[PDB]
């Protein structure tokens, strides 16, 4: 019904998915109580929030950051 | 066509050769702007008052910012107004450009249209090095200027401005002491009486016929009160001599671009006590305090408290009026804008009456009408 | 054949060799045309020369803003020009209209009144992206009206 | 002067179209959006029309 | 103060007449004037060629749109809804959901370039720093279906070049 | 040569102040890291509001209205008139 | 206080405090209320129908000329019980002083056009007219500027929806160019911004 | 009502005043037919200014019925000259659009309680 | 589904595809499918420049072009696949110097009565004509009889429409007179005899089809349009002189698009006014429209101004 | 001199005997007005401070000092226009008490 | 006596650069015909040539050569085939 509007249009769509590309990181490891991340660089990238990992030990990503993070 | 480009229709009952009777229609292009503004918030409506001239950029933006600081109690700080008098003294080399060009193409002179904007070109490139973008830039904003100005320009507008009164020297050969320019502007469409100024006249098409009087130092604006120039007059009453003043404010305002590039301070600009203006990017991206005025400085507005207020310019062909009622929250009410062309035009069909109808598109281009500045 | 498509490398190459806009200078968008005919990025004697009357040119260019009192005027001066008529319309304001695509006085795109080949966005377009949009017409134009009488 | 004294209900009509007998409007206080507590949102009578179909485009 | 200019009268006496009846009758006006003045072609004529040649620009220049991403993808918007609240024209259309491994992303994010009136306003209120305003005015498209923009063709659109845009950035983020 | 005397018998004569700036005297770019200060009572201990204070400031103070050998005060003192700047006034 | 924050003086706080208040002394016939603006300006209440007599005080006199009409502009109020707001300005040209005229009126009451007294109001008249529907009296000539000539809203005025009634279109089913009933394409989002703790405590309205 | 009114006083110069319109448009029906080079039959452009007085008869009340005077007075303006090219004139005959139901149960297939 | 208001940029649940739509017949339908608003697919055969006064027809996404050679199959069976409806108006007068016009009307209604008809189609709707008879007339009047008959195997449901003659605005039938500013005005042959035809207004055969579009019932029942009142004389020939007073084709002129010295001065001229117990057009409402009030509009030559009009007839007899 | 300043206007002729035929022309008139309104008292005051510096001093220029008019033919048409003002302000009454108060909420401006 | 005093610069700068064919193939698109002082590297055959400094705005010509991605000969240049680091270049933002 919808899909008539590419016919003969090649239906340019995006290639790779970041919707699951987080995984291939090498999930980084400290050994304290809480870390840093303004990730990307300073004064680019999010703003710099602390982040609590004690559990049996992950971060949960900063909510902003995506990369997994951990100790 | 040949006559704005595409607007102003307007019927004339002429009598004989002679015309007689003129009155001219405007709304071709109103789009619905005051009640438009009742919509927004302060500083997201602001990119419709540069839109509301169309050559005067940081000109029109003087006088908006300058009616909210009013209503806020807040002062720019001192290099925010050392750069407001840089460009608002460098519009009036744009404004002047046109009205001393396009009025000579109507007439029928080709070259000094093509031989001025090769030059004007090294101008607008001005705009781009500092905002971002190539005219409507958004720059000026009601607490002082958005961020500073690139390394340079300092040996860029010196490069340049040191060599525009060269090209100021070819227009007197071209047009003052020439005659056939001189006989098709003499002793034409001289209103000058008190019916000139009952008629309610912003400046040139007044000074250029009599009554010495402006806006910029008779009233202040800025740290503007320390410069130095003076305001050319005008003898008689006509087209030819309020020409001449246009030829001559753009060697004055040479004068006060050089006496400005010496004052500058350097400090600030943003108005410090961030309920106006926005903190740095490396300082929302710390700290606590500057994201809760980052985010609610965008999501709604400043808060200003009521009352009415008017002010007034002087914009480079009259003035630019704001009566800016605001009710006390993020919305303003009411903001009716002053602008030329309603004194400018309704005082045509005075100054018609009597002359040729190839005399009327003489008339015209000394105003200097620009339109969507008629949605006043 | 081999005759009659050679015969529309001429046609078709006279009809791009020179068009010949008229210009609907409106608003602002007016201003960063003239600069295109001012001889920086010099517009004339790259193949098109500037304004002319209604009857004699070819490819119109719409600028501005079109309320409802230049809607009938417009679709006026469309009638007169040619069979071989283009229409460009450049500026954000005939595209859907800028701003003021909601308020009441404005005819919400300029497609609804003429139909437009190519369309070009920004607010003033930098007479930089206006070369780039017209040399996007002058590709347009491959088409043959021969493979039609000598096809069908 | 001419002052002309008389009484006759004002009822203005032509500038809507078909719009005065189909809908009822709606006036109302405006109460406390809860998740916070501020009470600035009061203190002025609104009114407010009546909502029809929002298709998709 | 003042200026008077045009207030002058002529000399009116012998000998300055001749100096003017050799004007009006014998052109001593209107050929050195204007046969010289304009020629004077003799300068070099500055055309940019354009296919070829391309003109100056600035490392703040608005143009295209585009949405960056993290060093290893992480599509860095973050759906905080800034960016649609500023438009001063209302063309953002965001639409998010909660994604299914925690972290909250948009859905549906919708640029028209028609009402696009190009502020840099959707440029400088974003906190994560995702939405820029990229350097090519590459547009020209034949149809009015087409300059809608959807998410997924801005990412696209986003990583045809980051060497352009993050050289851009990195020399003017200390400014603002 | 021939043609460069012959743009010196006409239309004056620059030589120096050339329309194009494509020769030399044009700025190539700028090399330092720009840094900018924030001054205007930014720092500790005595810079801070209440005595900062950019807003918050009172009504317009009415003067008597409904519900004396004045000798007829003008709003103003009059306008003097102007000098006639002595640079070439005429 | 500090930086940043204006500096006033009290010079144009006393002189046009004293020089306005004698306008009231000498016409008390029509001047109902003179307050005094905070910003060095000066707005006085007048009964519509001095209209034209403090006009006509003003524009010649030794003492205030006020020659030059700046800004006529009008205001909607709804809960008013009287809708508009008339609003003269002018300008002292010898004194370098301003003055605002705010006269209010209602719909159907004509106001006297002060086209006689100044012949720069002449289409700060006629505009207004189709703006809002306010009838000036005796105008010299009375027509319609700035909108189409089907319009019958007046749009300016709260009751006139933001997109109008009639959105046009083409069509070949003759040649014409014809209107419609409005068809959008985007709802035209209505955002909610005014956020509530009444943050200015010197404009607080009575209790109640 | 203190209030002073614009031309008419009570009833009856206000209705006399409507009267005296009448008879000028009912003369300009047909050479508007023939001004703009519009082609349809002269009887429908007098049937449409009978049916439009007809609108107002509701009223009680004096200068408002003046007030519809003012805008019946200035339309001779334009339709007796020529200032609408030819489309301004024809949005009265709504000749595009398509018929209303009116009806209810014609309501009920189509539309959402319009 | 249908939503709201169908003004415009409304649902309105139809998706069509009109072929042809090119022509005089063919465009002023999809006119009044721009308006309701639906996807109306509409493909064209050789013509890109040719088509472009339609798209400010369809409102932002309701139309869409393809190109189509006609006697190839899938190219047809890739346009037809997503549909509700779909009706044919394809066709020309003379034989072409390429084509073989025989089977024009036989294999190639039914090249689009292929597969199209097995994909989920439904309510297929061809055309006829009034005089189209299987007896010994025309060239072209016969074998579109075979377009009646040879293509009715297939689809045995259609409402095959037949509308009588057509005047209109942009059209051809009427236009063919008035155009004969030339040596002499010679009528079809010096006689009178059975002029003139129903020229019914083009407008109604354009409502006749939206109306049935979503009738509904009406698949199978073929249907005749009714003309104007009443019949006509050959007073018609004397009265479009009355009032008058006396696309895609090449780059300079197209040699041959003649006014063809064949069947052509006979082919309007066989009249055979046909049964009458056809439903036809007043129960597919609602429309009658006469020809002397739409007569001034499309008769346009050198007077412009100056009309005066009286000129009527009768009836005529046989009324 | 000859150019007096503002265009429109013209040099014809005499001043100092112009000026003060145009005062007492007024104070004839500025009599009449029926004493209790204040417009006489500050009119009367405006008029016999500028005479007393007019009547008669030389020069033409040290004039235009002291009574802070323009240029010396414009300073007769601050005076020529006040008279058409005076005999307008007998016609209506605005030394009369005030006429109808508006209806005691309208001047309250945050709604 | 200028006919001889500059044109025998311009005789190797016309006659001696490509020869008669290397000539008259870049006259054949425009009047394009200056060869440039330098060269530049990247990317196909596309050598960016940047002029002697002697210039501002005509500074920095680039070349196109054949067929990025499915183009014709030599007589489709759009000026959008530029590869996305070049912006940075041929722009002169850096
Ligand atoms: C043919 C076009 C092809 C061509 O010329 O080559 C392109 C070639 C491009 O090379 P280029 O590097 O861009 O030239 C830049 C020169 O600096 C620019 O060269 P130029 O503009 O300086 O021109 C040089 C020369 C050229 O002037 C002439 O044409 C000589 C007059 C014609 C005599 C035959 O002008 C003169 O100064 C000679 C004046 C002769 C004296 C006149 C009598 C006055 C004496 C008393 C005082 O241009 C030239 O060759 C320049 C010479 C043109 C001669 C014109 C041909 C005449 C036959
Ligand atoms: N009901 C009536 O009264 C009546 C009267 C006369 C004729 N007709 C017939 O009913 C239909 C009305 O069409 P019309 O009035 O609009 O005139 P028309 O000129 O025939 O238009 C019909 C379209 O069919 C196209 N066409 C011709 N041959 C084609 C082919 N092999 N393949 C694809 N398209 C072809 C034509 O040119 P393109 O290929 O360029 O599109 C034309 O655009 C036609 O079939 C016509 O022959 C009916
Ligand atoms: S929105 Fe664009 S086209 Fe419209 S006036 Fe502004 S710059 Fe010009
Ligand atoms: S770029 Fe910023 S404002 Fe825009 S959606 Fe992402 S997080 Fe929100
Ligand atoms: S440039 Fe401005 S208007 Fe355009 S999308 Fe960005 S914020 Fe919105
Ligand atoms: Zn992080």
């Amino acid at each position: 019904y919808r899909k008539v509007r590419f016919v003969g249009r090649q239906k340019e769509v995006n290639e790779n998915f970041a919707i699951d590309l987080i995984a291939e990181q090498p999930v980084s490891q400290v050994g304290s109580r809480v870390i840093s991340c303004d990730g990307g660089g300073g004064a680019l990238g999010h703003p710099r929030v602390y982040i609590n990992l004690d559990k049996e030990t992950k971060t949960g990503t900063c909510g902003y950051c995506g990369l997994q993070f951990r100790q | 066509h040949p006559a704005a480009h595409g607007v102003l229709r307007l019927v004339m009952e002429l009598s004989g050769e002679m015309v007689r009777k003129c009155d001219p229609h405007i709304g071709l292009l109103h789009r619905g702007t005051e009640k438009l503004i009742e919509y927004k918030t302060y500083l997201q409506a602001l990119p419709y008052f540069d839109r509301l001239d169309y050559v005067s950029m940081m000109c029109n933006e003087q006088a908006y910012s300058l009616a909210v600081e009013k209503l806020l109690n807040i002062q720019p700080p001192p290099r925010a107004q050392w750069i407001r008098v840089l460009f608002g003294e460098i519009t009036r080399l744009l404004n002047h450009i046109m009205a001393v060009t396009t009025h000579a193409l109507d007439i029928g002179a080709m070259t000094p249209f093509f031989w001025m904007f090769e030059e004007r070109e090294k101008m607008f490139e001005f705009y781009e090095r500092v905002s971002g973008a190539r005219m409507h830039a958004a720059y000026v904003r009601p607490g002082g200027v958005h961020q500073d100005l690139p390394l340079g320009l300092m040996d860029d507008i010196y490069e340049f401005s040191k060599n525009f009164s060269l090209r100021i020297d070819e227009l007197e050969e071209m047009l003052t002491n020439n005659r056939i320019w001189r006989n098709r502007t003499v002793d034409i469409g001289i209103v000058t009486a008190e019916d000139a100024l009952n008629y309610g006249f912003s400046g040139v098409m007044l000074r250029g016929s009599g009554i010495q009087w402006d806006l910029r130092k008779t009233q202040p604006y800025d740290v503007y009160d320390q410069v130095e120039f003076d305001v050319p007059i005008g003898s008689r009453g006509d087209c030819y001599d309020r020409y001449l003043c246009r030829v001559e404010e753009m060697r004055q305002s040479i004068r006060i671009i050089s006496q400005c590039l010496n004052k500058m301070p350097p400090g600030e600009i943003k108005v410090d006590d961030a309920k106006v203006s926005p903190p740095k990017r490396a300082e929302m991206k710390t700290s606590m305090e500057s994201l809760i005025h980052h985010f609610k400085l965008y999501t709604e507005g400043y808060q200003v408290p009521p009352g009415a207020t008017y002010t007034a310019i002087e914009a480079p062909k009259g003035e630019f009026g704001v009566y800016l009622v605001s009710d006390g929250s993020s919305r303003p009410y009411r903001c009716k804008i002053k602008a030329p062309g309603f004194a400018h035009l309704a005082g045509l069909d005075k100054m018609s009456k009597g002359h040729m109808l190839a005399d009327v598109v003489a008339i015209i281009g000394t105003q200097d009408i620009v339109f969507g500045e008629v949605d006043r | 054949e081999y005759v009659v498509a050679k015969l529309d490398d001429l046609i078709n190459w006279a009809r791009r060799s020179s068009l010949w806009p008229m210009t609907f200078g409106l608003a602002c968008c007016a201003v960063e045309m003239m600069h295109m005919a001012a001889p920086r990025y010099d517009m004339d004697r790259f193949g098109v020369v500037f304004r002319a009357s209604p009857r004699q040119s070819d490819v119109m260019i719409v600028a501005g803003t079109l309320t409802n009192k230049m809607a009938p005027a417009l679709r006026k001066v469309y009638d007169q020009m040619p069979e071989p008529r283009y229409v460009v319309s450049m500026g954000s304001c005939a595209n859907g209209g800028g701003y003021y695509h909601y308020s009441y006085s404005v005819v919400r795109g300029c497609d609804r009144i003429v139909p437009v080949d190519i369309y070009v966005p920004g607010c003033p377009p930098t007479a930089e992206a206006l070369l780039y949009g017209i040399l996007q017409l002058q590709k347009k134009i491959k088409r043959e009206k021969r493979l039609r009488i000598w096809y069908r | 002067i001419t002052v002309d004294e008389k009484l006759d209900i004002t009822t203005i009509t032509g500038v809507p179209e078909e719009h005065i007998k189909t809908r009822k409007a709606r006036i109302f206080v405006p109460a406390r959006n809860n998740m916070q507590s501020g009470v600035n949102n009061t203190k002025k009578w609104k009114m407010e029309f009546d909502t029809r179909e929002r298709w998709e485009n | 103060t003042y200026k008077y200019v045009n207030l002058r009268e002529p000399s009116m006496d012998m000998k300055s007449v001749t100096d003017r009846a050799a004007q009006t009758l014998l052109w001593t006006e209107l050929i050195r004037g204007l046969g010289m003045t304009l020629s004077y072609l003799f300068r070099e004529p500055a055309t940019i060629n354009y296919p070829f040649e391309k003109g100056p620009l600035s490392p703040r220049f608005r143009g295209e749109h585009a949405l960056r991403r993290y060093p290893s993808g992480e599509e860095r918007c973050i759906a905080c809804k800034l960016c649609e609240a500023v438009c001063p024209a209302q063309a953002i259309t965001i639409e998010a959901e909660p994604r299914a491994d925690g972290s909250r992303r948009t859905t549906r994010y919708d640029i028209d370039m028609t009402k696009c009136i190009y502020c840099g306003f959707c440029q400088e209120a974003c906190p994560v720093d995702a939405i820029v305003e990229g350097p090519n005015f590459e547009f020209s498209t034949e149809t009015h279906e087409e300059l809608l923009y959807n998410k997924e063709k801005l990412l696209n659109n986003g990583d045809k070049w980051e060497a352009e845009i993050a050289a851009n950035i990195q020399a003017d983020y200390l400014y603002r | 040569r021939f043609i460069q005397w012959l743009r010196n018998w006409a239309s004056g004569r620059d030589l120096q102040a050339k329309l194009q700036l494509r020769y030399q005297e044009i700025s190539k770019r700028t090399q330092p890291p720009p840094k900018l200060p924030v001054g205007p009572s930014h720092k500790l201990s005595n810079n801070y509001y209440c005595t900062r204070d950019g807003r918050r400031e009172a009504m317009p103070p009415s003067i008597v209205m409904s519900s004396s050998e004045k000798k007829a005060v003008s709003p103003a003192p009059p306008i003097k008139r102007w000098e006639l700047s002595q640079d070439e006034p005429y | 206080t500090r930086p940043t924050v204006r500096p006033r003086n009290d010079v144009a706080h006393k002189q046009l405090s004293a020089f306005g208040e004698y306008v009231a002394e000498i016409l008390p016939k029509y001047v109902q209320q003179v307050q005094v603006s905070c910003f060095n300006e000066l707005e006085i209440c007048i009964h519509p129908d001095g209209v034209i007599p403090v006009l006509t005080f003003l524009r010649d006199h030794s003492n205030a000329q006020f020659k030059s009409l700046a800004d006529l502009t009008a205001v909607d109020i709804p809960t008013r019980q009287n809708r508009f707001e008339i609003v003269y300005n002018l300008l002292s040209l010898r004194f370098n002083s301003r003055i605002r005229v705010k006269t209010y009126t209602d719909e159907l009451t004509p106001i006297e056009s002060s086209v006689p007294v100044y012949k720069a109001a002449n289409w700060y008249e006629r505009e207004i007219w189709d703006m809002f529907g306010v009838f000036f009296a005796n105008h010299p000539d009375l027509r319609r500027i700035l909108t189409d000539y089907g319009f019958e809203g007046h749009p300016f005025r709260k009751d006139f929806p933001l997109s109008g009634y009639v959105e046009l279109r083409y069509d070949d089913e003759v040649k014409r160019v014809v209107a419609e009933p409005v068809e959008l394409a985007q709802e035209f989002r209505k955002f909610d911004l005014n956020s509530p703790w009444e943050a200015f405590p010197a404009y607080r309205q009575p209790p109640e | 009502t203190s209030v002073k009114p614009i031309f008419s006083r009570d009833m009856n110069e206000a209705k006399r005043r409507v009267r005296e319109l009448y008879r000028a448009w009912y003369r300009e029906v047909p050479n508007t037919v023939h001004l703009f080079q519009l082609d349809i039959s002269v009887k429908q452009g007098r049937d449409k200014v009978r049916e439009m007085f007809k609108k107002n008869a509701h009223i009680t009340d004096p200068r408002v019925v003046d007030l519809l005077v003012i805008k019946g007075k200035m339309e001779l303006e334009e339709t007796i000259k020529v200032w609408k090219q030819r489309t301004h004139v024809m949005r009265f005959f709504h000749e595009t659009e398509a018929p209303r139901p009116k009806d209810f149960l014609s309501k009920f297939y189509v539309g959402h309680d319009p | 589904i249908p939503h709201g208001k169908g003004g415009r940029s409304s649902v309105s649940g139809i998706v069509a595809t009109v072929f042809g739509a090119t022509g005089f017949l063919g465009r002023y339908v999809v006119n009044h499918l721009g308006r309701m608003g639906s996807q109306v697919i509409v493909p064209h055969r050789c013509e890109p420049y040719d088509t472009m006064h339609l798209r400010p027809m369809g409102d932002l996404g309701q139309i869409i072009f393809m190109d189509w050679n006609g006697r190839d199959k899938d190219s047809i069976r890739r346009a037809v696949e997503h549909s509700s409806v779909v009706i044919n108006l394809v066709g020309r007068e003379w034989e072409t110097q390429n084509f073989d016009f025989e089977d024009v009307f036989v294999k190639i209604p039914q090249a689009i009565a292929q597969v199209s008809k097995e994909a989920g189609v439904e309510k297929f709707i061809h055309i006829s004509h009034l005089n189209a008879d299987i007896k010994s007339s025309s060239k072209y009047l016969r074998s579109k009889a075979v377009g009646e008959k040879e293509v009715r195997e297939t689809f045995p449901e259609a409402t095959i429409i037949k509308p009588a003659e057509i005047f209109g605005r942009e059209d051809r039938f009427l236009n063919y007179f008035a155009n004969i500013r030339w040596f002499g005005g010679v009528p079809l042959i010096s006689l009178g005899k059975k002029t003139v035809k129903q020229p019914v207004y083009i407008v109604d055969v354009t409502k006749g089809i939206i109306n049935a579009i979503k009738d509904p019932d009406a698949r199978g029942k073929t249907f005749a349009f009714v003309g104007p009142s009443r019949y006509l004389l050959f007073d018609l020939v004397q009265y479009v002189f009355a009032v008058a007073h006396r696309i895609g084709r090449l780059f300079e002129i197209s040699p041959f698009e003649p006014w063809t010295t064949r069947d052509k001065v006979e082919r309007i001229h066989t009249t055979d006014k046909i049964l009458p117990h056809l439903p036809g057009l007043e129960d597919l409402g609602v429309e009658a429209t006469p020809l002397e009030l739409k007569a001034i509009e499309v008769l346009r030559r050198h007077r412009t101004y100056r009309w005066l009009s009286s000129e009527i007839e009768d009836v005529q007899p046989a009324k | 001199k000859k150019t007096t300043g503002l265009v429109g206007l013209a040099v014809c002729e005499t001043p100092h005997e112009r000026l003060k035929i145009l005062y007492t022309k007024i104070l004839d008139v500025l009599g009449h007005i029926p004493k209790n309104a204040a417009y006489r008292k500050y009119t009367e005051q405006i008029t016999n401070e500028k005479l007393s510096m007019v009547k008669a001093e030389p020069d033409v220029k040290k004039l235009e000092e002291r009574l802070q008019g323009g240029q010396i033919e414009e300073v007769i048409l601050q005076a020529e226009n006040e008279l058409s003002l005076a005999r307008k302000m007998i016609q209506w009454k605005p030394w009369e008490p005030l006429v109808e108060e508006p209806p005691a909420s309208q001047w309250k401006w945050p709604i | 006596m200028e006919l001889l005093q500059v044109l025998k610069r311009g005789l190797q700068q016309v006659s001696g650069h490509g020869g008669l064919r290397g000539y008259l193939r870049v006259l054949f698109r425009a009047n394009d015909v200056r060869v440039g002082t330098l060269v530049g590297e990247d990317k196909y055959g596309n050598k960016y040539y940047e002029d002697n400094k002697q210039f501002f705005g005509r500074h920095r010509w680039v070349i196109y050569t054949t067929e990025m991605n499915g183009k014709n000969t030599f007589w489709d240049v759009d000026g959008s085939m530029v590869p996305p680091e070049w912006h940075r270049w041929l722009h002169c933002m850096t």
